[PDB]
Formats: structure tokens, sequence, C-alpha cells
């Protein structure tokens, strides 16, 4: 579960909740301000074999609302990082 | 508007009554009749074919705590004691209308066959081409009590009149036709709608203060037509009160017991 | 609550004629209904109680238990139709002694009894309309050798059909009743 | 197996005679 | 009190055949008669069952009925087919042909009597009989359609005596006829109006259960007539033997049945486990309750997620205390209030024996007369309605005397049932 | 008290199997499930990992996963295989294919219901239990995919319990397939804010530590259980057995635990002696301890000179006194206290068990958070961006309906985690 969900069915007080809350919310700020490695994307100019494939391949081949909802909270955390 | 209110009661109620009529005359014929003249047709090839995501930057690491409870303990069945989901089983749906399949009244009045017509007034009568007194009761009687389960007009008030004329006249005629008359009741009563229900605890009492022994032969068929009565005398329920009084005051001594058997909370009259 | 009030040649706790006709009554309903019909005998609105439970639901005046009824007219005279089914009425009145003193008509009893509290009669009612009369001061000595006050509460149970509840001084004749008491 | 019935295993032929007459010495 | 025991067709002959080899094990019978027991108490109520012999051989009391005369020849090979009465065996000299109506009205007719008399003869040794069992199953022909037929003679003659019967109920994926749902919906109606309590059989629980519950490769109709028997033998354990709290088979009918409509029971046993597993898990009574409570564990093929319960019986064998026989019954229902009924507090009547089944150091018998039994024959007048709808398969029985209004008067009963079950299912205080 | 505890791979079953085998030669259980121990210490507490039967047999706490059969059949071959209930087997037919998408969303998801169906019925069968252990490895298919899913689903169940797992992160020097990085990264990203506390394995630390510390001749993957088994075992020791100072997994989750999604531990074992210099050295409290913070003791391959314990945690067991046990800790922390950080002073928790491994009269079991342990997390992570920026071997991963969200996620979560453990590895007085 989710932090946030995780206390809405917990059973702290009101004040304690918002607690926990903002003590991982200021981790994770603290986090966000500390230096990382660079998440690394695909080179351009990549061969088109690494992307173009086989019929084999579309046959095991077994998502829209799911990245939907990524991009969604992931908006969500950097407008709460920025704010 | 009450003729607004009327159809609109139709209109929620169609999608469980039979098939409505087509019109006043009979169904449609499916692509019938011709143009005067038309427009011819021309169409060229060419224009013719053109006609779960997890989150690993928040969640619970390093937070076992005593104040946690689990999401889903209270969806997972078979966990403990718990042998179903806690939302429970569905409605059993007795209570609800159930579809009512198309009446053998109906095609038959299609057919020119009934012998009655309709007279205009302040309540609309019926007009008989032939006295009722002298109609084939074993043929015809069954035929309106079917009808009852029609709701749209005219089909619904021939039916109902229809049988309250046929039961007001006819004497010794109707009891030899009790043993065929309780199937019809029966689909009707199966319809679960409360104006059908209206409409054959009418026609049973009219039937039962009728004739002689009519109770006493209705007697032995208790076991069809009770059990809507007892599923609906709880949730109307003067009126089926009513039709047992009727029942039971003449159907002799094992009306009693025959209405103890199906309905448990009832008491003698 | 009419300990106040003026008590002498008759006075209605029930009727169904008013606009609200339970205002000094408690509908407790369980399993039933209690509602004003239309009946086909008299062609008037009479109050009409169901249940399969005759104990659970039924009608009690006054409405407040607290509160308490203070009729001294010795006589209840009920205007109620035989339903052909399980009946009962409980009058609840203050004796000399000053104890609360029950008696109770049922037409399910079998025979007579009394209790240090209690007095359970049965009744037998005949078919269509009747005129119930109940003589609080003779059947209160009768059964208790104790002498009648006043009425604290009257309570008819469900499964009936009421016309009108009345207390009168004495019993009066069918002739000598009002027209606005008649059937 | 046992096929004892409930009665049977509660309710035994109970001795207050004494196991010990040393103590009772 | 002396149950007297009656199995009709193939089905039943080897059910009950069966059944009473599993009797005379628990109550140390040797299969020539004779009693090796080890317990006073296998022989203190072995009358309820046998009868003794000039010689103390203990004859079953049971009554061994089917028009093919193959079977008793095959009950008989039996391993305790000895066992049985050789004047009980009574058979004819042509078979049912899988017909409710030869079943019922030309063939089964001029046997049935000397079915009753043979029943008599077995009723009026017994001081004070308690009722008759009868094994069937309703969709063959000789089991139900003459079955049926003795039924209602039985319920004239003898109306207060308790009558139960074990309908093996047929199903269509383990369908081997196409007769089924006539014979079912010609015998509905019979169960209903001549049978105290009516508890069914489902071919599709049975074998689920040997397959997941019991982790067998090839389960075998011995292996779903061994699970039946198994309850069938303890639904009676407080009457063949004392426990804590004694029960019967009316005081289970007064328990079980609100209505007289409403005698249609599931069938429950608890424990079932692998071979594999016998000796890790840990017998308890707990476990005994979530086993019979759990749905897959019902040999009735019809889930009780789907419905509610009326009332539920369990009765419970082995020397146990009442904490968990009563405090789980408690606590099932409190935690699936939602499955069971609110104007009949605490469904489950719990009835507790102190012998236990052998081979077994505790068990439970389960008996359910939940709301979803009227989707055993939701699926049975629909295949009934398929069939009749173009007249299919009806020459046979209207040949031998049977009239087509019977045939509607039986869908009219199984509607009427549905809908008694459905009334009660969604009604509320 | 208890901790039930679930092997999920063939690496997580193989070393769950021979923590099993210590466990119940700890407690005197012999495979047939029976006890011979000459302790009453050892029947005091044996319900932590045994469940007693009506039998009386003790069949271990223990759920086994693997989609592949044949370490099912293996494990069950063993010499302890007939200790383990036979339905906690829980396995597919066709393998995780080295797939972390095929273990956690294609073929794991169609079995986990299974298997948490099966935790559920353990955790509610026992009282009250301190949590959940698992053992898997990350390199793999479905001890990295399962093994992650079935970790969220119990925090999804009980968060009230804790989490204890021991993944075995691959090391390139010993790597064996190819897809470490991928199964790694997408295994750590799901434990860092799933799993309460994930210890670390490393095969090149196990193979090393039989050379310096052991000298034996072959070693091979049953002698490398061995030490991840009296690891688990000291850890858990003090719930089992009495002891002057003693702590349980909810103590060292709170010791070592300065902020949640710190909680990656590197772990140690004492004594590690070899059997041509077992009689040479003299084991005491100064020794125990001296081997506790070395760094080739190890049996994770981090360096710990490159970073500094946020927090330490000794587990004693045998007899010793308590204030050389508590000396040897203040003489570390004062000696190389370059090691540990001064905004959390004292950094170590220490407790004391009286029942020593058999075969010691002192050891011990050390668990180290240290801001070194993102060594391996960094070197996985290189390969990872290594093996992603061409999209190498991706196509399998994208095939079972993953998508490339999940690795970025997975890529950005490591470096999260690397990047907040780093924060402290600087040496500031
Ligand atoms: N459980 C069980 N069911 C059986 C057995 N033998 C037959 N049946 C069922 O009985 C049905 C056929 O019954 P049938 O033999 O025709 O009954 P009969 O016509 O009265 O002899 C089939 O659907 C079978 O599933 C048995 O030994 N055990
Ligand atoms: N310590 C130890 N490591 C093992 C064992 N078996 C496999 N491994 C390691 O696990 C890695 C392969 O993981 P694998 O067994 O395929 O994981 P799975 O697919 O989930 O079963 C190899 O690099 C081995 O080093 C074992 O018995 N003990
Ligand atoms: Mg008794």
């Amino acid at each position: 579960t989710t932090l946030e969900k995780q206390l809405q069915a917990s059973t702290l007080s009101r004040q304690c909740r918002v607690d926990l809350l903002s003590h991982a919310q200021e981790l994770e700020r603290s986090s966000w301000g500390l230096s990382k490695k660079m998440i690394t994307l695909p080179d351009i100019k990549l061969p088109p074999a690494t992307t173009m494939s086989t019929d084999n391949s579309v046959k095991r081949s077994v998502n829209k609302e799911r990245a939907q909802e990524y991009t969604a909270r992931k908006q969500e955390k950097e407008d709460m990082i920025s704010s | 508007t009450f003729s607004q209110l009327e159809r609109e009661k139709l209109r929620k109620d169609r999608d469980v009554l039979p098939p409505l009529s087509e019109g006043p005359f009979g169904p449609f014929p499916k692509n019938w009749h011709q143009k005067e003249r038309d427009a011819s047709k021309a169409t060229v090839s060419t224009s013719a074919s053109a006609s779960s995501i997890l989150i690993g930057h928040t969640g619970t690491g390093g937070m076992a705590v005593s104040t946690f409870k689990g999401t889903g303990c209270a969806i997972t069945s078979l966990s403990g004691g718990r042998f179903g989901d806690p939302a429970g089983p569905g409605k059993a749906g007795a209570y609800s209308k159930q579809r009512v399949p198309p009446t053998d009244f109906r095609h038959h009045y299609e057919r020119s066959d009934l012998p009655l017509s309709i007279q205009h007034s302040a309540k609309r009568s019926l007009l008989w081409k032939v006295e009722v007194s002298k109609l084939d009761y074993h043929h015809y009687l069954p035929i309106f009590f079917d009808g009852l389960r029609e709701l749209e007009e005219p089909f619904s008030f021939l039916a109902y009149q229809g049988s309250m004329d046929l039961l007001e006249g006819g004497g010794a005629k109707i009891l030899p036709t009790v043993p065929q008359l309780i199937m019809p009741l029966k689909t009707a009563l199966n319809s679960r709608h409360p104006d059908v229900l209206r409409k054959v605890f009418h026609v049973i009492q009219k039937l039962v203060v009728s004739g002689d022994h009519i109770g006493e032969a209705l007697v032995p068929y208790y076991r069809q037509l009770l059990p809507v009565f007892n599923l609906f005398m709880n949730r109307l329920s003067s009126i089926i009160n009513d039709t047992l009084y009727l029942l039971e005051r003449y159907g002799g001594p094992d009306a009693y017991i025959n209405i103890k058997y199906m309905v448990p909370t009832y008491e003698s009259c | 609550m009419f300990h106040n009030s003026y008590q002498a040649g008759f006075l209605s706790i029930l009727y169904s004629i008013g606009s609200k006709p339970l205002q000094i009554w408690d509908s407790q309903v369980r399993n039933g209904h209690v509602k004003r019909v239309t009946d086909e005998d008299i062609q008037s609105s009479v109050l009409e109680i169901m249940g399969s439970n005759v104990s659970t639901c039924y009608i009690v005046c006054p409405a407040n238990p607290k509160q308490t009824l203070g009729i001294k007219l010795p006589f209840l005279v009920m205007i109620i139709k035989n339903m052909k089914k399980y009946f009962s009425f409980e009058v609840t009145i203050l004796d000399d002694k000053n104890m609360r003193r029950r008696f109770r008509a049922s037409n399910y009893q079998s025979t007579t009894k009394v209790k240090p509290f209690i007095c359970t009669m049965p009744m037998r009612l005949d078919e269509g309309w009747n005129q119930i009369q109940f003589n609080l001061s003779d059947f209160t000595r009768r059964a208790y050798g104790t002498n009648y006050v006043e009425t604290l509460r009257v309570q008819v149970h469900a499964n009936c059909r009421i016309r009108r509840l009345y207390f009168s001084d004495r019993l009066y004749a069918e002739e000598e009743l009002p027209p606005e008491f008649k059937l | 197996r046992d096929d004892r019935t409930i009665y049977q295993v509660d309710y035994t032929p109970k001795d207050r005679s004494v196991k010990n007459m040393a103590g009772l010495a | 009190r002396e149950i007297v025991s009656c199995q009709a067709g193939q089905c039943g002959n080897q059910i009950g055949s069966k059944f009473w080899e599993v009797i005379s094990d628990e109550h140390g019978v040797d299969p020539t008669g004779t009693y090796q027991g080890d317990s006073d108490l296998q022989l203190e109520r072995i009358n309820v069952y046998f009868d003794e012999s000039s010689g103390g051989r203990y004859v079953p009391r049971a009554v061994l009925m089917d028009l093919e005369p193959g079977t008793m020849d095959s009950v008989r090979a039996g391993p305790y087919g000895q066992l049985f009465r050789p004047d009980n065996f009574i058979f004819g000299q042509s078979g049912a042909g899988n017909n409710w109506a030869k079943g019922h009205y030309t063939e089964g007719a001029e046997l049935i009597d000397s079915v009753l008399d043979v029943c008599r003869k077995e009723a009026e040794s017994c001081d004070c009989l308690q009722g008759f069992q009868l094994s069937h199953s309703l969709g063959g022909g000789t089991g139900s359609g003459m079955g049926t037929l003795l039924i209602s003679k039985l319920r004239e003659e003898y109306p207060d005596r308790i009558m139960m019967t074990f309908s093996v109920i047929p199903s269509p994926r383990v369908s081997d006829t196409v007769v089924e749902p006539y014979n079912t919906t010609l015998s509905v109606h019979q169960l209903v109006e001549n049978s105290d309590e009516s508890m069914c059989i489902d071919n599709e629980a049975l074998y689920d259960i040997c397959f997941r519950t019991l982790k067998l490769t090839t389960p075998t109709f011995g292996d779903l007539n061994h699970l039946v028997a198994a309850v069938m033998s303890g639904v009676t354990c407080c009457l063949r033997f004392p426990g804590q709290l004694n029960s019967d088979l009316r005081k289970l009918a007064v328990n079980l049945v609100p209505f007289p409509r409403l005698h249609f029971f599931m069938m429950g046993f608890a424990p079932l486990t692998s071979r594999g597993s016998q000796q890790y898990r840990g017998l308890s009574v707990a476990e005994l309750t979530q086993q019979m409570f759990d749905a897959k564990n019902m040999m009735q093929a019809a889930d009780p997620r789907h419905g509610r319960y009326l009332t539920a019986s369990a009765l419970f064998r082995g020397r146990m205390s009442t904490k968990e026989v009563d405090e789980q019954m408690l606590n099932v229902q409190n935690k699936n209030s939602s499955y069971f009924i609110e104007w009949i507090p605490n469904n489950i009547k719990s009835s507790i024996c102190d012998i236990p089944p052998k081979g077994l150091k505790m068990s439970v018998t389960f008996i359910g007369n939940n709301t979803c039994i009227q989707e055993m024959f939701r699926r049975v007048g629909e295949q009934f309605t398929g069939m009749f709808r173009r007249k299919a398969f009806l020459h046979w029985y209207t040949g031998e005397g049977m009239d087509e209004m019977e045939f509607t008067e039986a869908e009219s009963n199984m509607n009427d049932l549905v809908s008694e079950y459905q009334q009660y299912q969604d009604a509320t205080v």
C-alpha cells in the first residue's frame, strides 16, 4: 500500500497521521534535493533491430490506463516537491 | 397529463411486458412498398471504397507498526470464519417483476374470432355478437383468463371485462371449466406485477362468487394459486386478504387446511 | 392528562372522524400497520390496524409513557369490528389502594384469571361490528375487591378495525346515545 | 481408539481411601 | 427407535449396500453377520439398523428394490452383499428402460405391492419405528419412478414416521442420459409432498471433493459412494450412540424445516483430507467447522455463497467439549450474518455424539437448508423446458399411460418450489 | 512470538531447506517430525517455527514456491523433505524463465492466489505471530518476481507484523546469467518500500568466507546455504531461548532502522574457524567481536572501508558475562569509530541469549546497517545502465505486459536509495 492509504486505514489520531505523513514527505524532499546519478535513457541513433521485431515475438505479446496513472502520480509527486 | 403518466408507466414496464402490438392492425411488413419513380444509382469503385504501477518513491518501507491493519482482509474470503465475501449474496429477485410470455388471447384477438366488441361511453363496455349464456365456455373462458397478463390497450380491458361478463353470466357452465382455468391464472400470477395481481384477485373473487361449488373445485388446486398470495400479502394486502376470506368462505371445510398449508400467516374467517 | 378537564357524560379518547385522530396515541408498529381505511359495511373511514404479531404492534394512549390519563368515567365503550382474527386490548387503572391494576381482554384467551397486577379475560365477538362495553368499576370490584378511582392508560392491540373509543359515566342506551356516537 | 462415553470418562468410581497412610500417621 | 432403509435403482442399490457396509464396520459386524466389535456401545443400539436372528446373525433392516435383475446379483457379489436378507431382494423381469413412466405406472406398480408387503413386514417387527430411509437417484428410471411412488404410499400408510430420502440429483456436465430432466421433474413434486426431508447428492460436487479435497487421482463411484455413506451414517449418530447433546431424525427435521415445502437440504462432511496429509493436519473442532462451512467441502454442486441459510445442522462425532461446538457456530453466524436469515436467530442446530467414526478421532456432518437449493432446479427446469418445447422424448412416457398435463404440473411444482425458496431468500424482517 | 517462513525460487528453496535442517537439529526434531531433544528449553518455544499436529508431529511453518517443480521434487526427496506439510508445496508447470516480468505479472500472478491462501491459512492457524520471513535470490526469475509479489501482498494483508527477507544479490564475478541487472533492480526497488527489513547475501562473499575463515576444499551451494541458515538461527534464537539481554525482530528493526527507506543490512557470523586452525585460536568475546567487525568475515560482498555504520547489532548466544560482552562493543565503538556516525551515538545494539548454536559455547550473529551497502547497488546499477542504454534483453520483459516505465522507476528508486546511503558515507567528525 501507499503510505497515505496505509495511515487512512491505520488506527492513529489525525494529528499523529499527519505527523508521520509530514515526516515521510520531508524525508522524500531531502532525498529529492540530494544529488543522484542520472536516470539513463536509450541512445540516439539506436539500431533498428532493437525496436522492430519478429512474428514469434508478436505471438508472445500479452496498459494505456496504467501509464496514465503512473504519469499522474509522478506529476503530483513533483508538484508536491516543488510546493 | 394523465395520458402521459399512463404512457410513462407502460414505457417503464415495457422491458418486462410482452412485446407491444406493432399498431392497431398488426406487424408492419419488412422492406415494403416502392418508390414513385425513385432515383437510380451509379457509384464508381473509388467513391464506393471511400464510402498497477508501483511507485518505489513512496511506501511503507521500514514502518511495521502495531497500529496498521491490512487492506483486502475484508475482501479475501476463506481466511477465517468467512465462507463468502462480506458483500453477501445478491437479491433473490422474487419481489422483482418477471418476464411475461406472450398471450394466446393476443393471437386469438388479431384473428377475427372473439365474438365481443367495444362500445364507447363514460366507461367502455362490451357488445357481444352472440348472447353470453350460449358461448362455448370450455373454449372461450381459458382464453380470456390467459389474456389477463396483457396491460397495453385494448387487450387488457378486453380480457378483464370479458372475464367479468363470462363469470357474471353462464351459471352452471363455469364449474366444468375450473380445472383448465388454473394454468392461465398461474401464468398471470407469475407475472409478479401489481396490476396483473389486482386484476387476477378481482377475477378470482368474481369466479368464486359467481357459481356453486366453484370454491369446492378450486380447493384441490390451491397448490398452484396460493404461492403469489403468500408472497405478496406481506410486502395489495387488503385485496389478498379479501380474496382469502372469500376462498375460505366458499371452499368448504378443507379450505382452512389448504390455506394453512400454503400461507402460514393466515387466520379463520 | 384529563385531570383538570371536565369529565362528565362522555369523553372520547379515539374517534375516526378527526383530521389527525392519533394526537394522543403512540402507534407502536412492528411487522404491522395502522391506517385509516374506508369500511364497506358503514361506508365510512375507520382506524384499521394489522400485524402478524398482536403483541408487538399496537396503539397506546397516552403516547408519552410517563404521562397518563385521568378519566374518572367507569364505563368504556369501544365500537370495533371483528376481523375474525386474534384481538386484544389493555386498560390500566388506578385502584383506591394506589396500585396500577391492569385489565386485559383478548379473543385468544381460554379462561379468565387474576394475578397480583393483571386480570385477563376472554372475549366472544359477534360477526361484523361490535360495541364492547367494559364496566371498569364493577369488574375491578369483582376481580380485586377494590374500589375504582380512575383509568390511567388504554392500549388496544393490532389486528382489528376500530370506529370510536369513549368513556361514559353510566350505561347509556342506544336511543339515549348522541347521534355522533351512533353506528 | 477409545469408545468410552463422556459420562464414563468424567464419571468414575471415586475412592476417598487414603493412598498414603504416612501422612495420616 | 428403529429406522428401516430401502434402496431403489442401480445407484440406490450400490449406495445402500455400501452404506450397510459402513454401518456394519462401525458396529463391528462381520460381512458374514457375526459380531466382532470391541465395544459394548456397538451392540447397545444395534437394533436400530439390524435385526438379530436365531443364530445371532445381524440382518440389515433394508429393502433392495430395482426393476433390473442384474443389480441384485451385483449387490450380492459385493463384499457385504451376503449380509442382506434374500427375500428382501425384489426385482422385475424387465428393467425400467430408464423411463419414469415405466418405473412409476406400468412395471413399478405391478411389483410395488410386494415392495409394500416386505416393507410392512419389516416395519411391524419394530417395537417403535422411527421412520423410513430411502436412497435413490432422480435421473434414473426405476430409482426415481418407482421410488417416488414408494415414498408416496409410505407417506399414506405411516404419516407420523420420519421419511428421509437421499436423492442423487443429476446434472448436465456429468450427465450420462438424455432424460434426466424428465425423470427429475416427474419426481421432484412427489419428493416435495410425500417426504419429511429430502437431501440431495450431486456428482460434480462428490467428484470435486474427490479431486481437490481428497486429492486422489482416479475417483470412482465407490469413492463418491463412500463420501455420501459417511454422512449417511453420521446423520443417525445420536440415534445409535450416546452423546452430550443427543438428537434424532424428527428433532433434526423440526430444527431444519420452518415450512413444509422447505425440506431440501445440502450435504456436508468433515474432516476430509488426502492420505498424504492425514498426519500433518491438526485435527480440531474449529478446523472441522471451517471445512464444514467451506463451500467446496459441500458434496452438493451448488455454491452456498449464492443463497441464504434458513437453517443449518451440525452433528459432531467424537469426544469434545462445548466451547468450539457452540462458540464456533456463533462465530460463523455473526461473521457471515449477511449469509444467514435474520428472522431465524442462531440458524445453527448443534448436536454432539461421543462415538467418533471408525478411523477418525473427531468428525462432523452438515445439513444445510440454504436458499441456494433453488439453483438445483433452475438448470433442471431450463433443460426440461428445452426438451418439452418441441415435445421430444415424450412418446415413451405417453405410451405408458402418462398425460402431458402431469408434465405441465411438474413444471408448475418445480417453479413453485423455486419461488418459495426465492421469497425466503429475499424476505426481510 | 513466531515467524512463518517462505522460500522463493531454487536458491530460496535450497537456503530454506538448509535453514529448516539447522532449526530442526537445534530443536531436536528428526526428519519424521518427532522430538528427541534432551532439554526442556527446546520444547518451551518450539512453537515459533513448528506447529503440533494431532499425532504430535511438528510441521514447520514453511511455504515453498517455485514455478519449476523440479526443485519441489528435490526438496521433498531431500533428507528433511518429509518434514514439510504436503499442501505447502506450491508450484507451477512452466518455470519463470529467469524473467522478473514472467514471475511477477504473468505466471506469478496465477499462482500467488493459492500462495496467499496457504500463508493466510498458516498465519491464522497459529496464534499471534511476530512476522514473516522469506528467502530468495534477486538474480532469478521467480525468486525475485514472485518473492516481491509475495512481499507486496503480505504488506497488503499483514502490515502489523514484521517482515524479514534474505535476498541473495548476485555479483558479476559469480554471475551465472545475464539479466542480473534487470532482475536485481526490479526486485530491490520493490523491497525498498515493501520489505520491512532486507539483509543482503552475496555468493562472492560466501565463496571467500570458505577460504579466509574456513580454508575448505570443495565449497558448494549447500555449503554456502549453511552460513545463511546459521545467521537466521542466530537472528531468531532469542525468541526461542531465554537470555540475559533479550531481543526480537521488532527490537532489531527499531535499533537498526533510523529512517524507513534505510533498512538494507549487511550481515555476518562468528566464529568462522577452519578445521586446521580450530584448536589454534582461543575463542573468546574479544575474538568474536573482532571477527564480527572484520571486513572479510561478512557474507555480503561490499567493502565496509568505503562506508560508515548507520547502526550495528550483535546477537550473542551462549554463556558469557555481560560486562565483557558490552565492553567489547564499547571497545570497537572506540577503536574504529570511523566506521560509525556521530549524529547517531552509541550505534551498537546488543542481545544475550543463554542457548548457543549446537557446537558452540559462544557464538554471535552480526547485523549492520552501513552506508557501504550501496556498493552492490551501484555496481548493479552500472550494469543496468549498460544493458538498458542499448535496450538489450528488454523485449523479453516488454512482451510479458511490462513497460519501460517500470524499469525507469526502478532505476530512479535505486539511485535514490544509493544517494540516501551515500549521504553519511563522508567521515565527518
Ligand atoms: N454416486 C454414485 N452415483 C451413481 C452410481 N451409480 C450410478 N450413479 C448415478 O446414477 C445416474 C444413473 O442412474 P440409474 O442407474 O439409471 O438409476 P436407475 O435407472 O434407477 O437404475 C447416473 O447419472 C450416475 O451419476 C454410484 O455408484 N454412485
Ligand atoms: N547460496 C546459494 N546460492 C544459490 C543456490 N542456488 C542458486 N544460487 C544462486 O542463484 C543464482 C540463480 O538464481 P535462480 O536459482 O535461477 O533463482 P530462481 O529462478 O528464482 O530460482 C545463481 O547465480 C546462484 O549463484 C544455493 O543453493 N545457494
Ligand atoms: Mg435428548
